[PDB]
């Protein structure tokens, strides 16, 4: 549906004519990364965050621009993926299991 | 959620204007029936002609709020008393000062409605995103490792206490579904991107802990150790 | 902020009904097509 | 000048064409709003008797 | 009988509507147009004497 | 030769022109902007728009009382220094403002919907809609909760000389108790409510309020949680009423229409869509009974515009285009510029167990029916 929405939306021509209609995604700030599916998308988006191109605020926009209400909980994964690391730095440093 | 009353605001000052501009139009209306009327009338009944009470029409509170509104609660017991007694001297000088103080405000109304477009705009989007903001949070307080093993001892406690009731508790606690191979390689294209692009351990330790992963992530899961390479780098200088 | 707290008073004016002037030349107008009688 | 000075008369006259475009487009779209209305008072007012 | 002169007082009344509404709109457009005509023939003008200066 | 029948439809021009107050939520300008898109989707062809014979004194104290009518006639905003006293006995003042055109504009809600319940006595239609009416929290001693003169109850007495049975459908968002009040203790008229039960006003309709008397029985409420969403609410909505239908057996109905249960109201809880609204409407108007829809709640215009005009359009037979025709509130209705109000991601509270703990309760009373 993700993709049923990126490429199969008409916009309503009357408000065309009047100049009323803006797209989001045609202004971000950024550009969004393109691709075959949106979840490339997606995961190009979260790599560019976890660089530093692009923020947190930037980020959850494109998510929107990209899903819409239901990638919420996609806002976290930075924090999330810091969490997962300090695990393995734990299961990395016990002698015994090695 | 301060987005749905950014909206709530806006609407409310779209909704003023409108208003005003309804009822100065609905009074315009009534009378441009009695100035058509006087219009086509002998010139001796123009000095004899009264309206009742009313106006002449159905609804008396539209008209005198357009009367105080316009001419201040003030002078307006002078008007409506003028377009009562005498009518034909009194509805053409309202009936001009009503059409010049519409075309005033619908220019203004004009004028007003881009800077709300943008604000709607700004605001618009993440306004059905109620828990996109109480969500920072719950996830912070279900990521903490204290959650994590309070919650694995509760379970394994009460699954105790249903053993000792003599119910039927099964072995296991949690029940975890890995079906597509590819999202492990897609994760693991993340862990290298953070490893790499991580300001807080040293190379070293992403060294380790990338070929740490390469081996169990490949060996756990059962999923080609060749697809892991490109994105888990084995020398990070 | 010094910007929304100014274009909220800003829209208030708006309306704000006729002036002073205004309602004083209506008045005087008024009276004199009264005079005509 | 036939230069630089004339990209700049010719963006500013793109302004104006686009402001004269939409003004001529909201007329037409409100002269259809009163079409639509007056059709709609004249059949009531004939239902209504 | 009463209805009937109800009725073609109100479609009179109706007619006499429309032609206001019609002058109103047209009104409203002729200040756009001259004042978009007005702004850009001065923006013109003070770009040309800026030029100048 | 008479052909089809199409939907009447009451309308009076002067309706959106009051105002209560200053950051009121309710305005009736709302049904004016309605009006706009029927008028601009052509969908005035397919009705009759009526225009109300506004309604009387010796026509409103029929429920009221002959103090608290005179009140309303006589009361002007000015002249409110002198009634202190019937400020304090009516319930007027605070949430209930006293403001300009107060009795007129009780009288063209009141005209609305007795002329709806005539016509459907006379056989002239067989649906009637009115949004100006449907005003559900006004008792017979007091006004309540924005309203001041019961009219729902007004067509079900005038709905009652050749019907023996009638049923009231509520689906704003919170309790209808005057029209539960009037019809309490007795076993002709069946009033049916879902609503939010809490810390929520009005405060009452607890599921265990079934009538008194000889309606005992015959009264049905449905306390649900936040955020239920369509298909929650399709699951709760269409056994109850299937049930009430096949046991109850009514002959007319009147479906309130309220529309502060939608996603993104603002004073409402729920979080409907336009679909899952519309949903309850198309599932009533199956059944084939004479029917009143009416008004109700709604205190983000926006939204309570495009879901009455789809209603609309939805009772007449017929199927909006979902673009918006260019109408002259335009731009309350950005950015997407459709016809088409969207549900949000907030948290459901309706947990299946309980839904289904309350649908079996309520199922069991009403076989108690007949
Ligand atoms: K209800
Ligand atoms: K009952
Ligand atoms: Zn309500």
């Amino acid at each position: 549906m993700a993709y049923s929405k990126q490429h199969d939306v008409k916009s309503n021509p009357v408000a065309v004519e009047l100049g009323l209609v803006r797209h989001p995604s045609e202004r971000l700030g950024f550009a969004l990364p393109t691709a075959d599916t949106v979840y490339e998308q997606a995961i190009q988006l979260c790599e560019r965050l976890m660089e530093g191109e692009i923020d947190q605020n930037g980020f959850e926009d494109a998510l929107r621009c990209l899903y819409g209400i239901h990638a919420f909980r996609l806002y976290t994964v930075e924090k999330l993926v810091t969490s997962i690391i300090k695990q393995l730095h734990s299961v990395t440093t016990n002698r015994r299991l090695a | 959620n301060q987005f749905e009353e950014n909206l709530h605001k806006l609407e409310e000052e779209r909704y003023e204007y409108d208003r005003h501009i309804g009822a100065n139009m609905r009074f315009i209306e009534l009378l441009q029936i009695h100035a058509d009327k006087m219009l086509k009338m002998s010139e001796v009944e123009k000095a004899n002609w009264t309206l009742p009470s009313n106006l002449g029409g159905k609804s008396v509170s539209i008209y005198h709020k357009v009367i105080k509104k316009v001419y201040g609660k003030e002078h307006a017991q002078q008007i409506i008393e003028n377009l009562q007694k005498n009518p034909s001297v009194t509805i053409p000088i309202v009936l001009e000062r009503l059409k010049k103080k519409d075309r005033e405000w619908r220019s203004l109304q004009n004028h007003w409605n881009e800077l709300w477009h943008d604000i709607e705009e700004k605001n618009f989007y993440r306004s059905l995103d109620h828990q996109g903001v109480s969500f920072k949070s719950v996830d912070k307080k279900s990521t903490t490792p204290k959650f994590l093993i309070s919650e694995l001892r509760n379970l394994a406690q009460q699954q105790k206490v249903e053993l000792s009731e003599g119910k039927v508790t099964p072995s296991h606690q949690f029940l975890f579904s890995y079906k597509d191979p590819n999202i492990i390689t897609d994760i693991a294209r993340l862990f290298g991107v953070f490893l790499i692009h991580g300001s807080t351990h040293s190379a070293e330790d992403n060294e380790k802990m990338s070929n740490f992963l390469r081996s169990f992530l490949s060996l756990f899961f059962d999923v080609p150790y060749d697809s892991f390479i490109p994105y888990l780098p084995t020398h990070f200088n | 902020e010094r910007a929304e707290r100014d274009r909220e008073k800003a829209v208030e004016k708006g309306l704000s009904g006729a002036t002073e002037e205004d309602i004083q030349s209506d008045l005087q107008l008024l009276k004199k097509e009264l005079a005509k009688k | 000048t036939h230069e630089r000075f004339n990209a700049c008369i010719d963006l500013i006259t793109e302004r104006r064409d686009d402001r004269v475009r939409l003004a001529t487009e909201n007329l037409m779209k409100q002269l259809g709003n009163i079409k639509n209305v007056m059709d709609y008072v004249t059949k009531q007012r004939k239902y209504q008797l | 009988d009463e209805l009937r002169r109800s009725r073609d007082e109100e479609l009179e009344i109706a007619e006499r509507w429309r032609t206001f509404l019609v002058n109103r709109a047209q009104e409203e457009y002729e200040v756009e147009m001259k004042a978009a005509k007005e702004e850009y023939e001065y923006r013109c003008k003070t770009l040309k004497e800026m030029v100048l200066s | 030769g008479f052909g089809k029948k199409k939907v009447s439809y009451f309308y009076d021009e002067d309706v959106g022109n009051y105002h209560y107050g200053p950051q009121h939520p309710m305005k009736p300008h709302r049904v004016r902007m309605v009006h706009n898109l029927v008028v601009n989707y052509n969908l005035y062809e397919k009705l009759n728009v009526i225009t109300p014979v506004r309604a009387t004194r010796n026509d409103m104290t029929r429920c009221h009382t002959d103090e608290y009518i005179e009140f309303l006639w006589r009361v002007t905003p000015d002249t409110m220094e002198k009634f202190q006293p019937h400020q304090l006995k009516f319930n007027v003042g605070d949430d209930c403002p006293v403001f300009d055109g107060l009795y007129e504009f009780c009288s063209i809600s009141a005209g609305g919907s007795i002329g709806a319940a005539q016509e459907l006595n006379s056989g002239n239609a067989e649906i009637a809609i009115n949004w100006a009416g449907g005003l559900h929290h006004a008792k017979k001693r007091e006004a309540s909760g924005f309203c001041y003169v019961n009219d729902i109850a007004l067509a079900a007495l005038e709905l009652l000389k050749y019907h023996q049975r009638v049923l009231y459908i509520d689906i704003d968002v919170h309790h209808g108790d005057g029209v539960e009040e009037f019809f309490y203790t007795t076993d002709r008229v069946m009033t049916c409510s879902f609503h939010k039960f809490g810390e929520y006003f009005p405060g009452t309709g607890h599921i265990k309020d079934t009538g008194i008397g000889t309606g005992k029985n015959y009264a049905v409420n449905v306390p649900l949680r936040d955020g239920i969403d369509d298909e929650s609410y399709e699951s709760v909505f269409k056994p109850v009423i299937s049930h009430i239908m096949q046991w109850f057996r009514p002959e007319a109905v009147i479906l309130q229409c309220g529309t502060d249960s939608l996603a993104g109201d603002r004073l409402g809880c729920f979080n409907l869509s336009m679909k899952g609204h519309s949903m309850c409407v198309d599932f009533v108007k199956s059944f084939n009974l004479p029917m009143i829809c009416v008004g109700g709640g709604g205190y983000t215009v926006r939204n309570v515009a495009r879901v009455w005009t789809y209603e609309t359009g939805l009772l007449a037979g017929e199927e909006l285009d979902e673009n918006l025709p260019y109408n002259d509130y335009l731009q309350y209705y950005g950015p997407d510029y459709k016809l088409n109000v969207l549900s949000n991601n907030m948290e459901n509270h309706n947990t299946r167990q309980y839904l289904d703990s309350i649908t079996s309760e309520i199922i069991e009373n009403l076989r108690n029916l007949s």
